[PDB]
């Protein structure tokens, strides 16, 4: 594998990523009597587990499949979510969120602004599977916040881990925005530890610092976390240098204090991401650290991305940006 | 269903050319009592005056537009009756969802001259805050929803509203009007698939007024969904009527889709031939009628024109619920830039 | 059509529950002479042939899933029928669009074991060299589009391929096969829609084995757009051919869409009836056939699996047809990091 | 108006931009037979009428409505080039394009990669109107190009004049990738100027540089290429600044090597387009030339660009990165 996973509100219990979703999902159920989950094949639990009980515990009104057609699927719930229903749907892979995108785009990011606040969809959420899975190929395997981070008037967050992801799941449901919540796959079963049973919110918009760091900046999310984590670790040992560890958490709006604040102490900067460098969202993080930092900068700022490909099959461990690849990156932009 | 012993490939002839229902003749005459709905002498003259302040308004926008004092209008000509006459069937609260050819709905809910002039000219008066196109019309008020360009966006959209209301319990209706057109959008498909397979009270109004279909028109597909269907004389406001009204009573009461396909091209003259046969309008009042609804019209528009449009802050404003502090940065730098270049931009013809 | 004076709505009733077209009852006797296709016994024997080794086949690559040597795999189990059936009514230069269950198109096709063995392994043998999931196949040489994971997508497109050969004044016909799920797409109701208008020579064939339509299947649809349509048992071969055939033969003249919809849920067990009702098969002939084409699977599995992976260079080639100068600084990058790091990458298994 | 539109290969006639697109078609359907023009309304020459007197001398099966769906136009032209024939596809406005998203980006573009080049759609090209027109408001104004820029497999080329549009767009309809054309509306009837009668091309992925200069680098594409050429101006009569305008051209794959090439000669970069700032292509030049560039750059890279909203209908001349907000944020550059 290419990560290792690793690491005050009540009760917990030990839950995989894909358990502290059903955990968000039931705990917003119980609290929300308008809230509703529906989607391809979430009646009998999904395909990755997420609504397994859901529909028992809550009835066939409020756990239901509709007909196989993503753009009906968002235009319906953010039909739900014009009436002030809070509408859960799911798009069951990432990659086909795309005949979703004019209703995502031109309907639910606009849809407060255009009528001044007259009507919204709030109170719509779409979650979906997220990002390479080691044999997913083009169409089970894609990252595509980018797309999505150039459309003002929705959110996009993505979580490290089974209790990040309860709490910015919880977060997105209540927020009053449409959000996309992107799950990543690979840590469905992969990634566990204790999560609080009862609900909590973790802030939308709002950065992590997971590690403390002195030299050097590094920036993902995700699973890219995770690789992040261990290039510290690599960098400490094999270098002397100090990495401070930031998860970015949401895409937009997204947390430009937390980042530039990291650079003016540490004056380099390197992100990265499984999606592909050009026209990715590390672009706009780099521009951005720029116009904010340039006096502190000391090197350029890297991105350590997918290549500008399709995403393949039985090229995937040469595709992505490993240990190895961030871990050389930052070597040369430690030796600028 | 059955085996069969032969091949035979199912024709487009199943069933017929579906025909269209009619109430009113051509001289405003009711052609089977029995279909007659006897609307009371008040509503039936709402309908006309409606109709006709509709048209005296398109008229008036039609030549601001060619004037270029608004950038953009759509008229309602020939379609006054099938907006009017099926919002009369609707209840005050049921929630719509439309196009471009829809005001008239909004006319018969008594929506101010004033706000749709507002619209139009983007002025400060505009509770859209001019931000979109003129005809761009909506109001929370009236249970109509914001229109946007982007066509057949709305249909999806509007049976997750009828689920929604089903939930609700609510005796709640929603209709979604739209053109044939619009039907060839695959947003159309979802939305007539997903109110069948998740049984939404919902009427579809489809207006159709060679290249977009070729099987019998848009009634012919409601079957093939599970939907009940009907075409409508959309020229005859009291056919629509009857359509609407038992289309509302049976999508309520039974949490089941229907579709009206409504054929269009007047209804205004036809409506003004029934006034007549019943002693319930003549010359003299049509004459006061149309020189009243003149001044009104006139007096919106005027007024329009002369308001200032907004703060150009609300440019920033309903972007999310909240403003986004780098939003917030955006419009600070806005603020800073007028502060300095300002002559160069027209800060006379908007609020503050 | 003609007007109607009292209102009806249409109910989803309308000509029918649409009857299922079959020709070989379960033991394997043809039911009506009229409709005995009479297909020569070299050919009848290639349908058998062709299901029986795409189940050789979908055993033991079934099993190398489970066992995690390959990474996916769909099986045609219930299918075989339908494709083998339809493939056979198709001149071999047809152009075939589908989506997971169609190998026995290739099968029937003679497509090599070693192909479709290469493509779920990703090795040097593919010509798709690797790049997507198993079961993605594609053949220019058997005119057979590759497959995309996105439902419905090849819908719209088999629809442009078939106006293109239209055009060509071609002799060729255009197959698009597809499941009553994808059938629920926006797409499918693009290239239905499309197909009509525009008068395309196509066939779309529906594979259908409550939550995703309300009315009498996707066969009921067809008249709506003005397709020519028919449902017929999709276990029966000659059902099939049948419909196929005669659907090819006036898609071709008339420049019309049709649509089948082939209900499936064995196909493979009623043929085998077939061939010993007329003595062109027996008990030792099964035995002998079920050995040698296991022995021939296993040959092509074991040689799949000892091939070398492709060069990781073919990660980069093909985005576009040349290499953008920064996608190959990209390949140029990757080539320098595997000099310094390769010992963490698994280049023993991948060419050169 | 907010711009100003100003300034070998045989004989040439006055065309403006919508005369220019015509020109294109017309020689592209005489050199090619198998090319065919499709969309929702173009046989009586479309809204902007880019297609007019085409369908009389080419006939109704080369130049035909289809119903009413862009997913479906998408689709369908991919179908056509499968085949090998050039389809050229039309969408009315770009803000209409969002429902090809998926044909576009899940299938176009990846088409010949996902298939080891046994299958191709290059000979597809899409054309449509884009950019602000003054009172287009939400989807009648969009610059979708970013959205487009992350996807490998595709080529977005914006042309700035009628000489411009006619040469680019003939080398997308003959580029062997399928191609976006985006026409920028506001100068269908605007800009005019001499353009050849027979097919030219200018190539794709060059920048052009339209002047000279030496203390810095403005970079803009479409429309907003006049608008920085006259801030150009402002420049040198205002600052004494001497400025080098680059029209970018092509989106992807875009012309890195001019636009580095110029920075390293004047040390300074202001990126200017009507997009929206956050996810805009501004971002990926920024984010490049900076890594190319580090040691070259006297200041911070400049993006001036559309605020992070929905483009409004009243407020558009508040809204236009305009000459006076590129002109205030280079005049800031210059004094860092
Ligand atoms: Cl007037
Ligand atoms: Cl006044
Ligand atoms: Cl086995
Ligand atoms: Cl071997
Ligand atoms: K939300
Ligand atoms: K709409
Ligand atoms: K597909
Ligand atoms: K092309
Ligand atoms: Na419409
Ligand atoms: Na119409
Ligand atoms: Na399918
Ligand atoms: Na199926």
């Amino acid at each position: 594998a290419h990560f290792t996973f690793q690491p005050e509100y009540g009760q917990t219990q030990k839950m995989n990523l894909f358990q502290s979703v059903t955990s968000a999902l039931d705990n917003s159920l119980a609290k929300d009597p308008t809230a509703v989950i529906f989607g391809e094949d979430v009646a009998f639990g999904g395909v990755f587990r997420c609504t397994v009980g859901l529909r028992d515990k809550y009835g066939k009104d409020r756990v239901f499949n509709t007909p196989l057609c993503e753009q009906g699927i968002v235009g319906f719930g953010i039909g739900i979510a014009v009436t002030g229903a809070t509408a859960i749907a799911e798009i069951q892979f990432a990659d086909y969120i795309f005949p979703a995108f004019d209703q995502i785009v031109n309907e639910a990011a606009k849809y407060r602004y255009r009528s001044g606040d007259l009507f919204n969809c709030g109170s719509l959420t779409i979650r979906s599977p997220w990002g390479c899975v080691g044999h997913g190929a083009l169409y089970h395997s894609q990252s595509p916040e980018a797309f999505f981070a150039h459309c003002p008037g929705i959110k996009v967050v993505i979580p490290r881990s089974p209790f990040q992801a309860k709490g910015l799941l919880l977060s997105c449901i209540e927020d009053k925005n449409p959000c996309i919540f992107f799950e990543p796959k690979i840590l469905y079963r992969a990634a566990a530890e204790e999560v609080p049973i009862e609900p909590y919110n973790i802030p939308l918009s709002q950065a992590e610092v997971i590690q403390e760091g002195s030299d050097v900046t590094l920036v993902a999310w995700g699973t890219q976390v995770h690789v992040i984590r261990e290039v510290a670790s690599m960098a400490k040992e094999k270098l002397g240098v100090s990495c401070e560890v930031i998860d970015l958490r949401t895409i937009i709006p997204w947390d430009v204090d937390t980042i530039c604040k990291s650079v003016i102490k540490t004056g380099r900067l390197l992100i990265s991401h499984e999606a592909p460098l050009t026209g990715g969202f590390a672009s706009e993080i780099s521009s951005t650290v720029q116009e904010e930092c340039f006096l502190n900068l000391e090197a350029p700022i890297s991105r350590v991305c997918g290549y500008d490909t399709p995403f393949p099959h039985i090229f995937e461990p040469f595709y992505i940006p490993d240990k190895w690849k961030c871990y050389d990156a930052l070597r040369k932009m430690i030796n600028y | 269903a059955e085996f069969i012993d032969k091949l035979e490939f199912i024709q487009p002839n199943v069933i017929s050319g579906i025909p269209i229902y009619r109430v009113m003749d051509r001289q405003g005459q009711i052609i089977n009592p029995s279909e007659d709905p006897h609307l009371p002498k008040e509503k039936v003259l709402k309908l006309y005056k409606s109709m006709t302040l509709l048209n005296t308004m398109d008229r008036i926008l039609y030549e601001s537009q060619r004037q270029g004092r608004i950038s953009f209008y759509m008229t309602n000509y020939g379609e006054e009756g099938t907006h009017v006459g099926s919002a009369a069937a609707l209840d005050n609260t049921d929630l719509v969802f439309g196009q471009y050819r829809e005001a008239g709905v909004l006319m018969y809910r008594d929506y101010p001259l004033e706000l749709f002039m507002a619209q139009c000219y983007g002025n400060i008066s505009d509770l859209g805050k001019g931000r979109q196109m003129p005809v761009h019309y909506g109001c929370k008020e009236r249970h109509f929803v914001t229109i946007s360009s982007p066509l057949a966006t709305q249909i999806p959209q509007a049976v997750g509203a009828a689920y929604a209301a089903k939930r609700a319990n609510a005796n709640r209706v929603v209709i979604c009007y739209f053109g044939e057109g619009a039907a060839s959008e695959g947003d159309a498909h979802a939305g007539f698939n997903f109110a069948a397979t998740l049984e939404c009270p919902i009427i579809f109004f489809c207006r159709n007024n060679s290249e977009q279909y070729r099987g019998d028109g848009i009634a012919a597909r409601g079957p093939g969904y599970g939907i009940m269907s009907i075409r409508v004389d959309g020229n005859d406001v009291f056919a629509v009527y009857n359509a609407t009204k038992e289309a509302r009573r049976r999508a309520v009461a039974e949490n089941q889709p229907f579709l009206i396909e409504a054929m269009t091209y007047h209804p205004i003259s036809r409506l003004r031939h029934y006034l007549l046969s019943q002693g319930w309008w003549d010359e003299e009042q049509e004459k006061a009628w149309r020189k009243q609804s003149r001044r009104k019209v006139m007096e919106a528009f005027e007024q329009a024109e002369r308001k200032p449009k907004p703060n150009p802050n609300l440019l920033f404003s309903d972007v999310y619920q909240e403003m986004p502090a780098q939003l917030r940065k955006q419009q600070e730098s806005l603020a800073r830039h007028l502060q300095t270049y300002g002559e160069h931009y027209p800060l006379d013809h908007f609020d503050k």
